[PDB]
């Protein structure tokens, strides 16, 4: 039985640990909401 | 029920301890999380109960106690910051530039940032921090890593 509990308030933070890259992938959506990659 | 705009923990009892199964945001008095976590069950806060009102399994999305409320998109340009809330950690500001998810549908913004399951339903904010949509449905990449979409719903 699920409840929920506050985290913080939703605020872009100046100066954020900045990482991550921005790969480009083809991707299918099955009607199960899955995405998959295409090739 | 807690009722105040912010991001929220969505927890279960139902296995070992206080377990935490992923994240949403509550925005004019709507409860906006992820169809994975919940699977459209009710929600507790404190003594109120949560209601689901919309649900889409293939959009991967659900909103409690009304209708979805979150319309700002991507811009396709600018960096984006992931709120990520993981298990047991304090909310923290993760700043980065999408990549593309590539669809016969169109295109849609991603995020490669690897967090627990746990961390799925965290907001992606815009610069002026409105949510442009929620962290945990996406892929497994040659790498090993995850990589997810930007989920937005639409506000009828
Ligand atoms: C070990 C592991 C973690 C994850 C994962 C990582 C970050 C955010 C979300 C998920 C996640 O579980 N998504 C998701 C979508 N639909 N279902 C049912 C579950 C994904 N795969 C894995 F193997």
């Amino acid at each position: 039985d699920m409840y929920i509990e506050r985290a913080g308030d939703i605020t872009w933070e100046k100066d954020a640990e900045v990482t991550g890259n921005s790969p480009r992938l083809d991707v299918a959506l099955d009607e199960s909401g899955d995405f998959s990659l295409v090739e | 029920g807690e009722t105040t705009d912010g991001v929220y923990r969505v927890m279960t009892r139902r296995l070992l301890g206080s377990t935490q199964v992923g994240v949403g945001v509550m925005q004019e008095g709507v409860f906006h999380t992820m169809w994975h976590v919940t699977k459209g069950a009710a929600l507790r806060s404190g003594e109120g109960r949560l209601d689901p009102y919309w649900g889409d399994v293939k959009q991967d999305l659900v909103s409690y106690c009304g209708p979805w409320k979150l319309d700002a998109a991507w811009d396709g340009l600018s960096e984006v910051q992931l709120l990520a809330v993981p298990p047991g950690e304090r909310a923290k500001n993760i700043q980065t530039l999408p990549g593309i998810f590539k669809t016969k549908d169109g295109d849609i913004g991603a995020v490669a940032l690897d967090y627990p399951a746990g961390t799925s339903g965290s907001p992606i904010l815009d610069k002026c921090g409105r949510v442009i949509g929620l962290y945990g449905n996406g892929v497994v990449i040659k790498n090993g890593s995850y990589v997810s979409a930007i989920t937005q719903g639409k506000r009828e």
